[PDB]
């Protein structure tokens, strides 16, 4: 069987607050295929080289995919700090991973959003008259509590979100506030490959 | 004896004027100073001055130059012609800039007609103004001008500009630009006015005109929707003139976007720091921000932990917003006044992440503002000397020694001068004094490295020349104890005054929240004339609900407007009578805005203390006034909050009462403020329950029927309306 | 008497109530009238009455009937509730039709709320009413209802009703609406406002509203874009339950079609000719057409050898507006009243193919109206009994003789009655004849074929029992001669009148465009307690410019409101002062509307004569009225007609004068008539002069101030005005 | 030869104040045929039987059409009053002449005007005062002056047209009024057929 990411290519993509996971095993792949369906921009690895993220057999094979504008391409780097890696996505490096900024041409059969959207501000309000606020950072390669504000971009810049919070979500008041980057000529797309191995169970084996 | 008096016709015609000193600190030892239309630079320390621009330099021009505004470096001097007023600060005219170095007027990229508003940066010569409702910045006074903001709406969007609501109770000005110290950001704020309701009146213009016009103002009254605020900072100097300009946004905490809120100041700290103050719509919780710019992204950062919270169990915050604070050279610590354990407002010691905060000065008394900062001393003016919360004097504390405070003002001359204001040079090299009374108007040059005297400026020696022809009335600043607590009363004695005879009084009125009537300012005005001719005593009294003498007394009225206030008023007019120099059966009571409510609300009371009174332009019920002001002392007029008061304070229900007094109700058919509608209720409730009373409309005029025909008018015919109710000729 | 007088509680609380008998003649023999609150029919031969409809009958209604409207065949009653008010004649209510003899209400397709107009046919029990500007017919109580109009839009396109112009100054009536005689033909005039600017005043209501409402209705002012008119007939027995109804557009004259016109007269002759009256803008010329049924086409043919021209070289057309048809039972020829040649207004009787009348009437007096057309004889009203204009009698004239006129009213009762009012029946079988004075109203009913004097109504002795004990004041009516011409004065003399004494003298003035304030009516006023308490002379005097004396005194202010009406008030006051009971130093004047203006006028024309005066609604400057009233007698405001006199004219001119006189100017504040503008601008050139003066406004009334409190309150505030003017303790 | 019949039936029929008119010289014609053509529901003729008109030797033959409905038949009989006679058509009898008032069928290559129109005033305003209103008729198969305000219909009924009159005609103003009937299941039509004689050995035969 052959890892199929027809995912990546097919529909609109999300934004990076909402980005989609995708995990292969006991599959085949062929990486080089997919990057020539775009022109990357940056492709960056860490933990593993950039020639044998594609001839290595694996245990598992996650990928994060989401729609990111070039533009902001410093707020994605390692150890960047910003809106980016405080409330909308932070690059994990537990296990070896690669980067990459590709644009998509009008080529593929993928379609661009509205926009470009990343939250500004993710918080929590608590205490006596609510006072106290506590900034809802997110830990690498997770999601933001304000994912589900909006989850298909945002109608306008600077919207603000409040939901109050059930006690498994910590309590309180949830406030969150979002913004709006203009959508480019192509579409711009950030992929984020990362590699599990196993003691033995390498099967996620490249494709000859 | 043989002299004169002063009459009606010498306040209305201004006869006697107070000559003033003021004067526009350049440098830290050079000011600048307009004499006979002449602008004058003066040297602090010396005293020699040389000649900055003439009173000739713009006679050609064809235009009336109705004001000016010198850029901080001197290079450049805005003109401000054709001026037509708006609101209180608001107003629109037409700019000419005059090159003062090449002696030319700047004719390339002219500011358009109907500019809304202009200002310098606090350094060099850049241009921030204000054109439909959108932001433009000029580099240099001739070049061409960067567009910052698209979204201007007129009565809908409002960039670098405030509407009613902000103009009137919040920033008590039109701009809402706020330079950055050095001029390289540009920090201003936008207003969405979309979901605001309209006041709609009627306004006639001239007589030309065939058909009225409908004048509609965006205008929240008492539980109505709010407008919306926004804060932005933009960096003027990456101005591109083929990219659009980039504002980043700076956005309310947490704790504020959980409902509606307000932003009520904007304080620069450093060159790259930033401090706002945002205020819930319950304005009984404010909370201070504090925004660092790094350079890297662009982009600013409001830490969470350096955030400071002011509140307030007893009220509100503040007298009527929080107090702006004042920031050390590095901004890592500042010196703000609060209210402290016992209600007392006293200048505290912050770290910038340090949530306590230690008070720095202590007392039955407050502190009335912060006047400079250096590194060894903090100015204060404060209500300390002899007790007296209606005088002023400038103090200055060691800040390494809290113990170690000094009054610069107290004994330079205690009997002419209690009520003092300064003004410093930069850096705080010297500082001018500047005294309001009681006696005439004095203003003097000091140095603050010996707190020397240097000379005198204005004595106002030509009009004291003047004013001994005229017989003058005095005036009595002493208190009277009501439930074991001293409440201050003012009175203007008339010439020749005598203790064994009998005078009618009429009571001077405001009576509102963090009022003061009782001072020992200096003034010429209505009562002057009452007293000096027609030999009425003026009073004036500071009750429950005046400001400048603790929370108790002040937070009092709160949640319940038209109660103490009104009640104070009515037992001080007793306690007067019981005196034996008034009448009791010739007391009356005017007052304007508030002292009309209060006036009208005293009016309806059935005390049968007063035989007639004044409301000038007075508020009726309170969901007829804007949102900020009512609801600060009020609440929501809600059933589930404070609608119950709302409903029991109004001139309405004591229709019936007024037919023991003579009423005389006055307001202006173009009352953005208080609309005709206040005064139109409370005359169609005295018609509907057989009150007879006298009333007058004023066509098109304002809140302050201030246009010199109507100015006159109006004080003409409350003049008489006394003179009958007093019986006298 | 040395008892009880008539005091200003008498007047306001109504003490002495005047009875009076109006009655619905349903037939030629039997009448409705309302005693007990009990319906009743009165057999006019046998006067036997019976109960029509009863008083519990409506007990379980819930609702406040305002008023009924029982249809000509008496099987339904019309109620009327939920009544609300809009201008002097228009309203809205809800309907319901309660069967009689079945003694049900008809539930079935009902009349929908908010209905702007109904009316029945004037034969049997069809109903056409109006309804968002759309008009309906119900062919029967309980069948649906058909629509006719399907352009209706509210404040743009008005259906079978009137706008602001035409209801206030030319039909005089709400209803745009027409039966044809035996309820065939519905006509139905449709106007037009697309183009006509508004008005805009505010509205504050109850107290329970926060924001003031704004009303805006289109107000054609003086030299303004008027309306226009389209006129539709439809024929009301062809209405089809599956199609749309159709209407048949009758245009005006040719010579109505080249310019600015009006639709002023709608009269219908037979039940297939009609007749349309049509006035220019520029109202000296009227045209009549005459326009009769088509069968074959369906339409309406209009010939113009039918036309009949009205027009005047003098003056206008009519009193107000050109006079209507009085058709003879087959339609072949009609009475009308126009000017004699000489100036008097007469009856002219006119063949509709003829274009010259021969007047039957001739003389130096003038014909009121025409009553009644039977085929042998001819009632009108007319003031010719011992040559009077101001007085009302009835008289009849044969058709055949043109000589034999007989007074039918005059000489009944010659000492007590000289103003008569007549109410004929169908085919004029009886008349009920009103008197109105001198002396109290006496109803009393005849019967037209041998003068027979039936019954006596209503001799009001009960009302005269309580003036016995009262000391009523008398009422003088005479004449003086100025310029050769004459002119009459009446005054109200306070009881025990000396000749020889000197009186305060009270002006009162409309002085109005044919008006008549001099009659023989019998009023109780607040001039009769101005003269029975406070023992003031009330004085009227008819000019220049009024009615019932000929076209020649009439027309004396064409083109010159402002000029000869005002100065004939002036030059009378020393005429009445020279007669030597008068005090020449107390001499007041006071009007409404128009006579508010010549009060206004007066005061400030310089002329010494007048201490002080009262304004109440007053017009200030003629371009702010609006144009059918204005342009009858002014013209146009433009530079090429009579815009000159139009600025020579406003009483913003003669502001600097009435530094002489005191002035109280009241107006209402939601005056849809004499906008509050007008006074508005009187008060702003009084203020920028220096004049001061007494002003009172009335929140949410109208040109009547006729609100329960507060008729009571302008009229206790005039009296006190008027008592401290007079130095009357 | 063949006389040209064509120019009737195709595109859309004038209306009354528009009506045009063919005038036949030297040609043969088949009146049989075009009766026929239409369905007939009036043949009116004076000086002439309807059958004889249809057969003889003319020197010029004048047809004037026009749309027509058939519901205001009563304003085109002779010395009828109305609208129709005074301000938009008048037959002439000076010759022999038949009158046709047909309705066409269903597929005839004749298109339904929007409605039919006719005008309902044409007078003119003149006077010292503009008061003297002086209606302005026609004479028999001339054209009303009021043609030329709008000579292919009306926007709707009572549309007031005004124009100045010069010299040439005197006075002063021209105004005039229009009407609109609304249109039938099928189009109707009126054909006026005139026929002179001279001794010029004639020319139109059948
Ligand atoms: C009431 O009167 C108004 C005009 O005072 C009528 O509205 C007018 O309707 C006509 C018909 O369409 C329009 O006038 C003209 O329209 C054409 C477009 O077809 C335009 O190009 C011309 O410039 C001209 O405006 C227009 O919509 C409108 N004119 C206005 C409002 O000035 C209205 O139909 C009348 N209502 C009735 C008779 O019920
Ligand atoms: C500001 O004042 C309001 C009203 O005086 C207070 O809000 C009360 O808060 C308590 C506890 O949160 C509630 O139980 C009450 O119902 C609230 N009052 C009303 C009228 O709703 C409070 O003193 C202040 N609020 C803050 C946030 O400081
Ligand atoms: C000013 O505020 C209004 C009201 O919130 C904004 O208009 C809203 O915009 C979006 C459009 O989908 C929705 O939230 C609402 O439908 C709109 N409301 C209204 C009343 O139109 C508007 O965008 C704001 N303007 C700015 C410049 O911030
Ligand atoms: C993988 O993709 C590359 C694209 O360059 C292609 O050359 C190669 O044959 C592919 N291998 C497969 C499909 O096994
Ligand atoms: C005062 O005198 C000093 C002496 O040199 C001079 O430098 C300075 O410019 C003078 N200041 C003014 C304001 O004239
Ligand atoms: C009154 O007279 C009329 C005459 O028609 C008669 O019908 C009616 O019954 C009479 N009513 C009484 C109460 O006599
Ligand atoms: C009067 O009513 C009758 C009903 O019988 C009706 O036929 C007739 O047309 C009407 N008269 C008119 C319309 O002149
Ligand atoms: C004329 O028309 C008639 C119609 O019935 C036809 O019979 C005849 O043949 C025609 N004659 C011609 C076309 O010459």
């Amino acid at each position: 069987k052959e890892c199929d990411f027809t995912p990546m290519l097919v529909g609109v993509p999300p934004q990076v607050y909402n980005f989609k996971r995708l995990v292969f095993t006991n599959c085949n792949y062929n990486l080089t295929k997919l990057l020539s369906l775009f022109m990357v921009n940056e492709f960056s690895c860490n933990g593993i080289s950039p020639d044998a993220i594609a001839r290595g057999c694996y245990s598992s094979l996650t990928v994060d995919y989401f729609a990111y504008p070039l533009s902001m391409r410093s707020y994605i780097q390692p150890g960047s700090a910003g809106d980016i890696s405080l409330y909308n996505y932070k690059q994990s490096f537990a296990n070896p991973t690669c980067r990459v900024l590709a644009t998509a041409p009008a080529n593929l059969t993928l379609t661009k959003p509205s926009a470009y959207g990343y939250f500004q501000k993710c918080s929590r309000v608590s205490g006596e008259h609510n006072s106290v606020e506590t900034p809802l950072y997110i830990n690498p390669g997770e999601y933001s509590i304000c994912r589900s504000f909006s989850p298909y971009g945002f109608s306008e810049d600077g919207e603000v979100f409040r939901r109050q919070l059930t006690q498994y979500e910590g309590g309180g008041i949830l406030v969150g506030v979002g913004a709006k980057l203009a959508m480019t000529d192509k579409l711009e797309m950030g992929f984020i490959i990362s590699v599990q191995y196993g003691t033995d169970t390498n099967s996620v084996c490249p494709m000859l | 004896d043989s002299r004169k008096t002063y009459t009606l016709t010498d306040y209305l015609k201004n006869t006697y004027r107070l000559k003033l000193y003021s004067l526009r600190w350049i440098s830290d030892h050079e000011y600048l100073y307009k004499q006979e239309n002449n602008i004058l630079v003066f040297n602090a320390e010396y005293g020699n001055s040389s000649v900055f621009l003439e009173n000739s330099t713009f006679d050609e021009f064809g235009h009336s130059i109705n004001d000016y505004s010198i850029s901080p470096d001197g290079q450049f001097i805005l003109l401000e012609y054709n001026y037509v007023k708006q609101w209180r600060h608001s107003y629109t005219a037409s700019y000419d800039i005059y090159d003062l170095n090449k002696r030319q007027l700047i004719t390339e990229e002219r500011i358009p007609n109907n500019t809304q508003w202009v200002t310098w940066s606090p350094v060099g010569h850049k241009l921030a103004y204000v054109w439909n409702n959108d932001i433009y910045v000029k580099i240099e006074p001739n070049l061409p001008s960067y567009r910052i903001t698209w979204t201007g709406k007129e009565d809908i969007i409002y960039n670098g500009i405030t509407d009613w609501v902000y103009e009137e109770e919040v920033f008590s000005a039109y701009s809402a630009l706020w330079w950055s110290p050095n001029g390289t950001f540009l920090a201003y704020a936008q207003f969405n006015d979309t979901e605001v309701p309209l006041i709609e009146y009627s306004f006639y213009s001239d007589e030309s005109l065939q058909y009225p016009k409908t004048v509609r103002v965006p205008y929240p009254k008492a539980g109505a929707v709010n407008p919306t605020v926004k804060f932005f900072v933009v960096n003027t100097d990456s101005l591109s003139s083929v990219t659009n300009a980039t504002s980043i946004q700076i956005t309310a905490p947490a704790s504020m976007l959980i409902g509606d809120h307000y932003l009520c100041d904007v304080t620069w700290a450093t060159q790259e720091r930033i401090s706002l103050q945002w205020l819930r719509r319950i304005q009984n919780y404010s909370v201070m921000d504090i925004c660092d710019y790094d350079e890297s992204s662009g982009r600013w950062n409001c830490l969470v932990a350096r955030q400071h919270i002011e509140m307030s169990t007893t009220g509100w915050v503040g007298r009527f917003r929080p107090s702006e604070p004042h920031f050390t050279l590095d901004g890592n610590s500042f010196y703000k006044i609060i209210s402290n354990e016992e209600g007392y407002r006293h200048i505290c010691y912050f770290q910038i992440d340090k949530k306590d905060c230690t008070f720095i000065t202590k007392g039955t008394w407050e502190v009335i503002g912060i006047e400079a900062l250096t590194s060894d001393y903090l100015y204060y003016i404060s209500n300390e000397y002899k007790g007296m919360p209606g005088g002023r004097n400038l103090y200055k504390i060691q800040l390494s020694d809290y113990t170690k405070v000094t009054c610069l003002s107290c004994e330079l001359n205690p009997e002419r001068c209690q009520y003092y204001s300064v003004s410093f040079s930069k850096e705080a090299k010297y500082y001018q004094l500047r005294c309001s009374g009681p006696g005439l108007p004095l203003y003097t040059l000091h140095s603050s490295v010996n707190d020397k005297g240097l000379r005198v400026l204005e004595d106002n020696s030509a009009l004291d020349k003047m004013l001994q022809n005229v017989q003058m009335p005095s005036k009595k600043l002493d208190f009277i104890i009501l439930n074991e607590t001293k409440f201050w009363y003012q009175m203007i004695l008339p010439p020749h005054f005598d203790k064994s005879k009998k005078y009618p009084l009429l009571l001077d009125v405001y009576a509102g929240p963090c009022s003061q009537k009782a001072d020992t300012v200096f003034r010429l005005n209505w009562a002057t004339y009452l007293a000096s001719t027609e030999n009425i005593i003026v009073a004036s009294f500071d009750g429950r609900g005046s400001g400048y003498q603790g929370d108790k007394i002040m937070h009092a009225i709160n949640r319940r407007l038209g109660t103490f206030e009104v009640e104070d008023q009515i037992e001080a007019a007793r306690q007067f009578s019981k005196m034996g120099f008034v009448d009791n059966k010739r007391i009356a009571i005017w007052g304007w805005s508030y002292g009309g409510y209060v006036t009208s609300m005293v009016l309806g009371s059935g005390s049968g203390v007063f035989k007639c009174g004044i409301a000038v332009a007075p508020v009726s019920r309170w969901e007829y006034y804007d949102s900020v002001y009512t609801e600060r002392y009020m609440g929501l007029p809600t059933p589930e909050d404070n609608l119950d008061h709302y409903r029991n304070s109004t001139v309405m229900s004591r229709a019936e009462n007024f037919k023991q007094v003579e009423y005389l109700l006055i307001h202006g058919t173009a009352d953005d403020n208080v609309h005709f509608q206040q005064s139109a209720q409370i005359s169609k409730a005295l018609v509907d329950v057989g009150v007879d009373f006298q009333a007058m409309w004023y066509t098109d005029e304002d809140h302050g029927i201030a246009s010199s025909t109507a100015h006159q008018h109006i004080y003409t015919h409350m003049s008489h309306f006394i003179k009958q109710c007093f019986s006298l000729p």
